[PDB]
């Protein structure tokens, strides 16, 4: 027989299985694609590992409490450091990859709760003070949850970005997101979310470190609620693979 | 221009204040560089490539530059005693930015 | 020299023509441009796309995620109305700031459909039947359920399956509706009702939320545009 | 062209239209005969209006500056850049990227200051608006070299006449304007951070070229951006919070929506 | 060479346009371009959901 | 359109693209897959706007002269020559010779001069440019025989008009105009040496048609070049020290370039 | 009469149109062309000529032919660094009054390669070997021979053959570089470090000199021409 | 007797051009002339020096 | 013309040039190539960089004084800490590469000197 739930991802050395998950959702409708020659603007011969770095890298588990607003990771920040995707991160100085998000958080058949996990574009967000912009390490965060906070940041002389979950850090509807490629994580029905996201920027390459092309913003639109005797710890974990990764301009490492 | 415009710098009494103003250029800008501080008036000026003490009595030998035109104009306030809002307006002719501290003790 | 005389509307400005001009910087190579994923050609495609709708706009909840959910609960009785809104995309607040609605409010006149999409994000267990129905403008919105089940409506049950779509159809005498509030152009009323009541077992909750969500079918249209209301500025940046 | 619908009577089968399953992220594409009984309808109606091209096409004002003929401000300086308005920024803005060609149109308007100088006999008024492209000399005083022209495209418009119209092709290094940049010019991740660090798309100069009149006059310039062969890339949410800044786009939280009295309210 | 295409009328006419410069960024605005496609943002599953089958299985 | 790169892999020859012989004056024509691998990268890159004719076609001001309408100085007198300015002049040295038409643009600008006069009501000023060729006849006062035109190529513009242009075929003696000359006139060696001995281009006269008024009036005449159909002859190092004089190539010693602090330095 | 309105932008003038102009003097019969040798019709081929860089502008070496030369000698150790540049042939200063850079200050926007070609100067019998390196953008400028290694580099060895050829790549995110400074588009580092060391033979001097080149590949393109900063001017001379 | 050009556009369009003035000296600039010839000034050599091979042998 | 000293060779992003050089010597006659299926025995898809490692390292320099006996190199553990050679060697298990071994040292016609540059298999010492 045949069942749409059940499907199993394999890329790299390492693959994943979901008993029960809704269709892949194919980013804008564009799988990711090494870069062609009719718009190529680096005439150094590009690297392409396509086994060292498109392979499953599973994220730092966070934990999904009813009082838990949102989280965001930065994926290429978020995998800076994370074995030869993040080596050759740092040496080349052009950087192009697709990405193969999977988010998973499994609850039992009493639990309940909704995710909305959406890959958003540009994620440039605004500090607490109107007039400086926030500081990295307070917009990004390595293999961090860099989770979002219901309560309006307090405004003052400070690079606090605005965490505000009801805008998402962007000054927009967070009920408008759903323009951005999403899969929702309705605990009764589905345990699991994967958004496949093409390479989105202006440029044909653009620098891993200068700029951060893509943000996973996992926010609960319906908080968990389970009665008492039920487990209270659900995680919520996050395997991202990078895909077509292509690589220019080899320098000294660092940044 | 200049990173974190709005500053607010906390320091014990005795010890060098460091007021960082370091600014980043855009390609529109090809000015001279005026770099002027204020405090709540003129502590110091930089234009044709010179530094002024401005005679300010309360701040006279006190304030310098720690670096210029690179990008970073700095300023180390030695023996405070000075608190108020330090006001830094680095000057080019397409934009002119400001930035302020406030200062604590 | 070819002997002409200026009609009037001559050495004009208008906000909106279409006309040539001297380009200030000749034989410009401009950047040849590439293949980005997810080129828009037209306003409506986004419209079409769903996006959730705060329902429960009431009070300070407009201040929290609590704003998008829909509170549903296992009631001793039936009938009991669940949400409520009138069909107003551009006006009602309850739409006014989804993705359809603020599009919608760079526009003056709009035709056609609407798939309020209800995904049911209670437990796994719990099992409620609800009466998603629409009336037709012309009389008082629905105060009972009996009242209501004569509209146009359609009976949601949960299974497996999660999101129901009411499709809203497009009644109306004129061909577009005004995309603010007036009485010659009433949308209609949209409200949900307990069709039975959400039973759930022992050791589960017993009070779920329902989400909404609202989209444009491939038969909607807008006309006139115009600059929106909620945007607002005293002096520039 | 808007796509019409289709007849249908009464039906009863295993198939359902109406039940599915948003978790997929799929926007049903259900039609109203699929959840009752329609008639053929033939709709005439046209998303014409709704194009990106007509959406953003209307000229807007970007920015007014006003420069007086004698005193401190001779001159006016305004860096180009659309986020100076709210209106077409907000436009903009629903594109992540967009791509487009501009036609800068400049309204220019004089006004007899208030003085005490008598016999105010002013000639016709002659200005000179001028594009400086980034890395290029600028202007200190309103008589200075810069102001002769050696190859910066200015056009010079005496008053009276139709409003100056030149038009700009499309000009970023890269392959389309940013609109959202969710990056650091500097590698160290340390300086500023948004748009402004990846746009700069020069510096605009206008001015008196003659004093006209023995008493002040202050003349007001308004500059109108019309994007025109328009493309854009990847839709986003609309700026729900007013803007506060140019240069960044930090907001002031605001609720998600404007409140009604209850959640069966119909107001 | 004039270019010849029909004016924008109502449901249930010929105008005339000549490019005069010849940057071709002059050009006026192309607003006759009815083409869409929602598939790229509406229904972008990797996998086809008929709408009449369950969505589901 | 620009030549684009093409694929190369890993070599081991005998033969050597880099390593060359400068002494010979042939700049090596090597491309970036000779020194190292690289990919096959169609460039549509058009070398455009570096044309010579794009280069020069921009109108540039290069004198600006101020004529009152009752007063000593009555008419404007200048010799034609594109060397009273900086920017249009250096742009033309780059080519030791140049063959090119031209489009004079004149920017007119009145202003009522402080006064004492009452009842200031000036009507329209009309004023009149007239272009003396070399040997003519010149005027000596605003109202000499000269004015009422004979055969010179004069225009006429009523002020608030759009600015008068009128075009110049190519006026040389010669087969090109000559930017640098390294003779003199004098076959004995003694006189003048440089440009100005060989380029004449006429004289230009700009005056008040009608004094305009009760009150005096100052014109500021703007005299705008743009080279068209220009060919360009023999390339030439760009005039690295500021200009001193208009009818010579004297120069004050300046530093090669501007420094930096060290070898190594990187600013 | 034709019936005709003036559409804004008319009776204006723009520094940068073509269009046609009645002629003053009609009918003039200009000087019929002939052949000059080296008639130039774009500005890049001057530019794809040799340049000499004062590399050395250290001081006040600019005020003498100093500024060229770059001193090598025979130091007792290897991996000194032998002179180093930021890769901005608009700004720096390095590049600013080379032919390629002066050209390229009259324009906004950059892209291609650059042949830096370095002449040996030194005696006959000296052998020097040096690691011509160009560093991509991203990192701190190289400050050893080691972290040189890496990027992309030419061993040059010192023959019968003189000068030897770097043809700096195209690296970069955007198709255009801006002329001027900008952190967003650095154009990268070039550095030379001593291979080996210069080796004489006794009787010879072991204080040699080094002369570097710049060109444009046949694959480099400007745009948006703009007045250059280097010429001022206070009165018409 | 109107001429027909391509107008300048991007990579990845028609405008027409009356001569009005008879003098000939009044036309428009001639803009769309990308000619070149690095030859006369880049490798001015009397004799050939192919790159690949060794330039003083 | 042609001339059999000078050379170039071209490898990653990094080339070499050699005034006088003495032809190339190919190992036993067999110039490297990647692991052919008939001979594989690891069952994993392997990485190939094949720019980000084939680039030309280079060491350190080493003085040639009269007195100086010798020098040895352990090639892949000489390369263990430079560039994604070394961390892609880090990373993986089993690594095979070949090599292009070339060793640099120019003195001036008065000079005098004779290395032998050989390259040893399994050096156990």
């Amino acid at each position: 027989g045949y069942s749409d739930r059940v499907r199993s991802i394999t890329l790299g050395n390492s693959t994943i299985t979901t008993q029960e998950c809704a269709n892949v959702v194919v980013g804008y409708g564009v799988w990711p694609d090494y870069l062609k020659d009719n718009e190529a603007t680096a005439e150094d011969q590009p690297t392409q590992p396509d086994v060292a770095t498109c392979r499953f890298y599973t994220l730092d588990s966070v934990q999904w409490q009813k009082t838990s607003p949102g989280w965001w990771w930065k994926l290429p920040d978020a995998l800076s450091n994370l074995g030869l995707f993040g080596q050759n991160m740092q040496y080349h100085y052009l950087g192009r990859t697709g990405y193969t998000i999977h988010v998973q958080c499994n609850a039992s058949k009493f639990h309940q709760g909704c995710l909305l996990v959406v890959c958003v574009p540009e994620a440039e967000m605004g500090c607490a003070t109107l007039d400086n912009t926030p500081s990295s390490a307070e917009l990004l965060g390595g293999d961090a949850a860099k989770e979002f906070a219901g309560e309006p940041i307090a405004s003052g002389s400070n690079k606090l970005v605005q965490r505000v979950v009801y805008n998402a850090g962007m000054g927009i509807g967070v009920g408008n997101l759903t323009i951005f490629p999403h899969q929702w994580i309705n605990l009764r029905t589905n345990n699991s979310a994967t958004i496949v996201m093409p390479y989105t920027n202006s440029v044909p390459m653009d620098n891993m470190f200068r700029h951060n092309n893509v943000t996973l913003m996992v926010i609960p639109f319906v908080p968990l609620d389970y009665c008492p005797g039920s487990t209270t710890y659900v995680p919520i974990t996050v395997t991202i693979a990078p895909m077509n990764a292509e690589y220019n301009g080899l320098r000294l490492a660092g940044h | 221009s200049i990173t974190t415009p709005e500053e607010m710098i906390e320091k014990a009494k005795g010890e060098t204040a460091y007021l960082p103003c370091k600014f980043t250029l855009s390609p529109e800008d090809q000015g001279p560089l005026d770099i002027e501080w204020l405090i709540s008036q003129v502590i110091i000026l930089y234009s044709g490539d010179k530094i002024y003490d401005d005679y300010y009595p309360d701040l006279k030998g006190r304030v310098h530059f720690t670096s210029l035109k690179s990008g970073d104009a700095s300023i180390n306030v030695t023996n405070l005693q000075d608190i108020g809002t330090y006001q830094c307006k680095v000057k080019k002719a397409p934009g002119v930015a400001n930035k302020k501290i406030h200062l604590v003790v | 020299g070819l002997p002409t005389m200026n009609t009037p509307g001559s050495c004009q400005f208008l906000t909106s023509d279409d006309f040539q001009s001297p380009s200030a910087m000749p034989q410009y190579d401009v950047t040849p441009e590439m293949r980005i994923p997810g080129e828009v050609k037209n306003l409506m495609e986004i419209a079409e796309v769903d996006s959730v709708v705060p329902v429960q706009n009431v009070g300070e909840k407009v201040n929290s995620m609590e704003a998008y959910q829909i509170p549903v609960r296992s009631n001793e009785g039936s009938g009991t109305q669940v949400f409520g809104f009138p069909l107003q995309p551009g006006y009602s607040s309850v739409f006014s700031r989804t993705l359809l609605g603020e599009i919608l409010n760079y526009y003056t006149h709009w035709s056609g459909s609407i798939k309020l999409t209800f995904m049911f994000c209670g437990s796994a267990m719990a099992t409620g039947k609800f009466l998603l129905a629409y009336s037709p403008l012309g009389a008082g919105a629905p105060t009972k359920r009996v009242d209501a089940m004569l509209g146009t409506h359609v009976v949601w049950d949960v299974g497996l399956q999660s999101s129901c779509v009411l499709c809203i159809p497009w009644i109306s005498q004129t061909h577009y509706r005004y995309v603010a509030s007036d009485e010659c152009t009433a949308g209609g009323f949209i409200t949900c009702w307990y069709q039975t009541n959400i039973v759930v077992p022992a050791d589960a909750q017993s009070s779920c939320y329902i989400m909404c969500f609202v989209s444009a079918c491939n038969d909607f249209s807008v006309r006139l545009l115009k600059d929106t209301p909620f945007i607002s500025q005293e002096n520039f940046f | 062209r808007v796509a019409d619908t289709v007849g249908t009577g009464p039906t009863n089968s295993e198939a359902i239209p109406a039940l599915t399953a948003a978790e997929t992220g799929h926007t049903s594409q259900v039609v109203p005969g699929d959840t009752m009984q329609t008639r053929h309808v033939k709709n005439y109606h046209s998303r014409s209006e709704s194009t990106v091209e007509n959406f953003l096409c209307r000229s807007a004002c970007v920015y007014f500056t006003e420069y007086k003929n004698s005193g401190s401000k001779r001159y006016a300086e305004w860096v180009v850049t659309t986020r100076q308005a709210a209106q077409l920024r907000r436009k903009l803005e629903f594109f992540t990227y967009i791509r487009f060609d501009l036609e800068l149109t400049f309204v220019i308007t004089s006004t007899q200051q208030p003085s005490t100088t008598q016999n105010q006999d002013a000639q016709i008024l002659t200005h000179q608006i001028m594009y400086v492209p980034p890395g290029g000399p600028v202007p200190d005083k309103v008589d200075s070299y810069v102001w002769q022209t050696s190859t910066n495209p200015s056009v010079f418009w005496t008053e009276g006449n139709a409003p100056p119209r030149m038009s700009i092709p499309f000009l970023s290094i890269g392959n389309a304007y940013s609109n959202f940049y969710d990056g650091w010019s500097d590698f160290s991740r340390d300086g500023v951070y948004g748009i402004n660090t990846l746009n700069s798309m020069g510096t605009l100069y206008a001015r008196h070229v003659n004093t006209g009149g023995t008493g002040p006059i202050k003349s007001t310039i308004r500059i109108y951006f019309k994007p025109k062969h328009v493309k854009a890339w990847i839709p986003r949410p609309p700026r729900l919070c007013q803007y506060e800044k140019a240069k960044n786009v930090n907001f002031q939280p605001s609720g998600v929506t404007t409140t009604r009295q209850s959640i069966t309210a119909m107001t | 060479g004039a270019q010849v295409s029909t004016q924008k009328t109502g449901a249930h006419i010929h105008y005339t346009n000549i490019n005069y410069y010849k940057d071709a960024a002059s050009n006026s605005a192309t607003r006759q371009d009815f083409a869409q496609d929602p598939g790229k943002f509406t229904e972008p599953v990797k996998d086809i959901m008929i709408k009449s089958l369950p969505a589901l299985n």
